[PDB]
């Protein structure tokens, strides 16, 4: 059975009997100053070509929405704020492809760089809308800016098969295509800017490379879906 | 009391607003005239009293013909038929006397002979808007407004050429009924200058006297 | 708290807008009013009380000394010019107070840095 | 006695005992698609300035706010609309001062041209949150596309007198300084576009010259603030 769900004005389609992730056991919600509902709408963003070779795919939370309607133009009017998210992951494959991979979202994922007295820069950090590609290399260190995007290590200097402690959901091909993780807000204060810090990194790695027979199609697409849920910003009125 | 000025008999006048000629032997003799309340200027001060109206349209039609001179021996012209072709807004025109336009079904048509009681046809609001507007500060040209069309009206002899050429004069008399007037203006003080806009030049606010005492 | 201490004539209008911090000073009298503002009439009122908001990193408390960092600005414009009747003196001053209005509060005590 | 009235994040003072003129006795109401409430804020205009040879002032409505705000966002963006005004017109005058205003809101002030078989065009008919005046002369018929700005006709060939039949106050400086229009929303269809339709227009003309001693100020600021009232616009969703 398939589950139409609109928002806003926007509206998609979910088989009815998906498994959805809660990150924590915690739903978002409002923090018990100003808040914004018509940031509730579904913002497809644009889809990957999972491939043989590739090696995984991450986006920053915060900026990759920092270009999309008003959701960016609330990030740049407003100083503060804060919100949780709800991130629709689906593949469109068929029966005679095989893969799987992993979808997480890491809270706080900082990462390391390439040169290992310096810190990567925004650009190699997060590319908004653009997704940034892991590599099954390992970075030279000559590079000076550049995240160490080494998969096994997942840029944060830590076996990659243990990023399972992080909400996340499998994707079989053989099994499932989609995945829904629920994200609260978390964060060491009750609000912050969202310009200079993101709070959720999500990534999507194949553990399992994408394997088919000649004549079926080379590529997988992946479909990324994220609608902010209970968000929130700062006053800018009197007293 | 004040029943003499209200609305309904302030406006509800009949009133000739428009007159013409059509002969029978020129391929072009046939009547038009678009229905507008803006030919006669005394009706039209008194429209532009009020800024929206809503009325019926009674039309009646007052036709006399003329004998034209001819050559021949002996004329008898039979009593003559006229048509009255109504064409509403977007409808089919005519550009002669032999046209399609003239047996359009959907365009109402009036036939009427001389001799008898002068035809009469009732038109009520036709606008897809809820009132006419007599005035419009905006575009669509500035100041038209087309949500005010009414149609057209169309004047044709009926009867083939004889022996002798008829010409027929046409008076359409305009009568508003069931008139709803809104939002009072100040009455007109310059002249009318063009019939399609309000331009005007300037002219003094009164007449003059000699000194501000007596 | 601003203060009109001019003629008791005079007459005017005043646009006091404040900038939440992050978004810039306004550049103009339009865009002063466009953001949060009060205009204050001179002739009407002498003086003009204004509560400027909290609005903090969620932090409930933040550093009293700061770094390059968002400010928020109050700032005062001419909606008018100053209207003033024969033998009065046009040029006038405008006295500004300041206080804590609500739940102020304060926490690790330090040294001063105005003694030597 | 001093009221203080505030509108979103902006507020005003006004004579607590000011008498307000209701425009046709309707207060602006909602129509019996999609309604804005961030709109309900006090639009103060650049003031103008009353000098001896003045001869009068005019706005029209919708292009006036048409560069203020999100009312102007709105106007952009959505193709149809309605709203109401609250006008507020203010002087600043010392009791030294004397002269008498009108200031009257004609709905449907169609303006004539100066050459008789134009007519004028959009910069001369409206200047936006800038203001046109009027002329104590009249406008040669050489000039092809601009407004006969002649105060006695008050650019519509009617007597200058007589337009206290549109709702209206008087401003007598020796009395009051303040006036208030109330105006409803008054149209032949229920919406309409306000990009290319100017609903309503306000008039300011001296009737009584502004007069002064010498050493007085030899100008009187007029202040005009609009509210649009119940605002709402055209939907744009899916059904």
């Amino acid at each position: 059975r398939v589950r139409s769900i609109t928002l806003g004005n926007s509206t998609i389609t979910t088989q009815e009997c998906a498994n959805v992730v809660v990150g924590y056991g915690v739903w978002p919600e409002y923090l018990k100053t100003q808040p914004d509902v018509a940031t509730c709408r579904f913002y497809t963003l644009e889809s990957v070509q999972w491939m043989k070779n590739s090696a995984g795919w991450w986006w920053k939370l915060p900026d990759a929405l920092s270009q999309m309607g008003l959701f960016g133009q609330n990030m740049q009017y407003h100083y503060l704020g804060r919100t949780g998210y709800t991130i629709h992951v689906q593949c469109n494959a068929s029966k005679f492809h095989q893969g799987c991979l992993l979808v997480v979202c890491v809270p706080e994922a900082e990462m390391g760089c390439s040169n290992l007295n310096n810190t990567p820069e925004f650009a190699e950090l997060s590319g908004g809308d653009t997704a940034r590609m892991f590599t099954d290399t390992q970075i030279g260190e000559t590079n000076s800016k550049k995240v160490q995007t080494a998969v096994w290590n997942a840029g944060m200097g830590v076996g990659v098969g243990n990023l399972t402690i992080y909400p996340h959901q499998w994707i079989n091909l053989r099994t499932n295509n989609s995945a829904t993780i629920v994200m609260p807000y978390i964060n060491s204060v009750p609000m912050d800017n969202m310009f200079r810090h993101n709070n959720l990194t999500l990534m999507i790695i194949p553990f399992v490379p994408l394997n088919y027979s000649e004549g079926s199609s080379p590529y997988v697409p992946i479909t990324v879906t994220i609608a902010p849920m209970c968000a929130e910003y700062n006053g800018l009125r009197l007293a | 009391s004040r029943s003499e000025s209200s609305i309904e008999n302030f406006l509800c006048r009949a009133a000739c607003v428009y007159y013409a000629t059509y002969t029978n032997n020129s391929e072009k003799g046939y009547a038009e005239w678009v229905i507008n309340t803006r030919q006669v200027a005394q009706l039209r001060r008194k429209l532009e009293l009020f800024t929206y109206l809503r009325f019926d349209l009674e039309l009646t039609f007052v036709i006399t013909s003329a004998q034209q001179p001819s050559t021949a021996t002996s004329v008898d012209a039979p009593v003559q038929t006229h048509q009255i072709m109504y064409v509403p807004p977007g409808g089919p025109v005519p550009t002669k006397v032999t046209d399609y336009a003239w047996q359009t079904s959907t365009n109402p048509s009036v036939f009427w002979t001389e001799g008898n009681a002068p035809p009469r046809m009732s038109i009520p609001f036709i606008s897809i808007g809820n009132a006419y507007s007599c005035f419009y500060d905006g575009w669509t040209v500035y100041g038209i407004n087309t949500l005010n069309n009414m149609g057209t009206l169309y004047m044709r002899h009926v009867n083939e050429a004889g022996q002798g050429p008829i010409k027929s004069t046409v008076r359409i008399y305009f009568k508003p009924k069931h008139v709803k007037a809104w939002v009072p203006r100040p009455p007109r003080l310059c002249q009318y200058e063009k019939q399609k806009n309000v331009n005007f030049t300037p002219t003094g606010v009164t007449t003059t006297r000699v000194g501000i005492t007596t | 708290t601003f203060m009109f201490c001019g003629s008791a004539m005079a007459t005017g209008k005043f646009l006091l807008a404040y900038s939440p911090p992050g978004a810039g000073v306004p550049k103009n009298r339009k865009d002063a009013m466009l953001g949060t503002h009060v205009i204050w009439d001179v002739g009407l009122q002498s003086s003009c009380v204004l509560c400027v908001p909290w609005i903090s990193q969620t932090h409930y408390r933040y550093v009293v000394e700061d770094e390059y960092t968002a400010a928020g600005y109050i700032t005062c414009w001419y909606q008018t010019n100053i209207v003033v009747p024969a033998d009065v003196q046009s040029s006038c001053d405008i006295l500004c107070f300041v206080s804590a209005c609500n739940d102020f509060s304060v926490r690790m005590l330090k040294d001063t840095p105005f003694i030597r």
